[PDB]
């Protein structure tokens, strides 16, 4: 014995934020290492993940790749990068951390409508936005959404809601390319050039850890929802002991990225994603919470040449959702991504979210969000004074 | 060389 199975991710990133830290390899330095990783929770998504007791998989080779975050210090209190996959060696890629795939729509919400009504290009979730025929600016390459269909005239929040592409390209034009951006470095997130693309997938065309989103990026920025719009780095360890006796403890200082009005917006917006819209299968009754799905899509070279079913099919189906205390960034896919999530596998995502979240808020008494001041009321939308 | 790790509750996970 050296260590469990179900700490090799989270352990591999420890090793990491040391050695980017300190300076220093803990596999060839004595050290002692204090981390954030909640051992219970951790066992716990290790069974969502490997086990038939919380979610019906299609089979074992089907991917999922997640990390949970404390929404009021970015502490990560657990990280899985893979399920069923017992390869040993130690330390090996951790999808949980690679942007590498796309994570669709979840931008949406930090691409788009964050900055939008972060600065004043709508002033509630009523606004009414356009879902028509329209082509990426600049060009006559068409936006599509995904029934190939438009329904017209809807508001910002059932834009959202049903997560229709043209309103969320169309909404990123009028924030603009650099300002979005930056809007997004905000939230730890950057593009080596950003692109109108981006306003519904997070591919990019350079491949860093930096670029693009990872279950581990998207939490964080999600977190940054929850508490009322700061943003805190993503957190591994808290303090290491070195042989001698000196120490270090590690800062959990955070950074406004919006306001609190726009947070408040956006969560309300998202809690409609889950009541009414694409994310429905990570709802509970009894849990005020609120996140956005996503699904990417396949080349026409793959659809012809690769896809053999006639089924909706998508190489990739993420879930990023979050309490008034956690959130939690979710991916699922093969490692081929010419192997589809078919049917029933594309649910999964969704459940293994709704799974841990249950396990994680259950037991507490969770709160909701107040409508902060400088917002009001109106039936089912959310107004600036 | 040997590097121990705590979890947040302090409590010994690995040993490296
Ligand atoms: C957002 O995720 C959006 N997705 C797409 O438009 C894409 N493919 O649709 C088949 C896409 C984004 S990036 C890429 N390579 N392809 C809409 N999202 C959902 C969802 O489940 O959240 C939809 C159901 C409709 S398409
Ligand atoms: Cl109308
Ligand atoms: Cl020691
Ligand atoms: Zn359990
Ligand atoms: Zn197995
Ligand atoms: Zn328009
Ligand atoms: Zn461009
Ligand atoms: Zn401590």
């Amino acid at each position: 014995s050296n260590y469990p199975a179900y700490m090799d991710n989270y352990l591999k990133e420890v090793i990491n934020q040391v050695e980017e830290e300190t300076g220093y390899n803990l596999l060839t330095t004595g050290m002692d290492v204090y981390t954030n990783v909640d051992q219970e929770a951790q066992k716990h998504l290790w069974d969502i993940y490997n086990t038939d007791e919380y979610v019906a998989y299609p089979d074992d080779e089907l991917q999922v790749a997640s990390t949970i975050v404390d929404v009021s210090n970015g502490k990560v209190i657990a990280q899985l990068g893979a399920r069923h996959q017992s390869s040993n060696v130690s330390f090996g890629i951790n999808q949980a951390v690679e942007t590498n795939r796309d994570w669709g729509s979840t931008m949406k919400p930090i691409t788009d409508y964050a900055p939008a009504l972060e600065y004043g290009v709508y002033e509630s979730t009523a606004t009414i936005v356009h879902d028509e025929p329209y082509n990426y600016p600049g060009t006559n390459t068409p936006v599509y959404n995904w029934d190939r269909g438009y329904f017209g005239n809807i508001t910002l929040q059932y834009a959202l809601q049903q997560s229709r592409n043209v309103p969320a390209v169309e909404t990123l034009n009028k924030v603009g390319l650099n300002r979005a951006k930056t809007f997004l470095n905000g939230l730890g997130i950057d593009y080596p050039s950003i692109h109108y693309s981006n306003a519904i997938s997070s591919n990019t065309t350079e491949s860093d850890k930096k670029y693009g989103a990872s279950s581990e990026k998207m939490a964080a920025a999600y977190a940054a929802f929850a508490n009322g719009g700061t943003y805190y780095k993503p957190m591994y360890i808290h303090k290491v002991v070195f042989s001698d006796g000196s120490e270090k403890e590690f800062s959990n200082v955070g950074t406004r990225a919006m306001k609190e009005t726009t947070a408040y917006m956006m969560t309300d917006m998202m809690k409609t994603v889950l009541t009414y819209g694409t994310g429905r299968n990570a709802y509970l009754a009894w849990l005020p919470q609120a996140g956005k799905t996503g699904t990417s899509n396949y080349t026409d070279e793959e659809i012809e040449n690769h896809i053999k079913t006639s089924q909706f099919v998508a190489p990739d189906e993420l879930f990023a959702g979050y309490t008034r205390k956690y959130s939690m960034a979710v991916w699922t896919g093969y490692s081929n991504r010419l192997t589809p999530l078919v049917g029933n596998g594309l649910t999964v995502a969704a459940k293994v979210y709704r799974s841990m979240m249950t396990y994680l808020s259950e037991g507490s008494n969770p709160e909701d969000w107040n409508i902060p001041e400088g917002l009001y009321r109106n039936g089912e939308f959310v107004f600036k004074n | 060389t040997s590097s121990k790790i705590y979890d947040n509750k302090n409590q010994l996970i690995a040993d490296l």
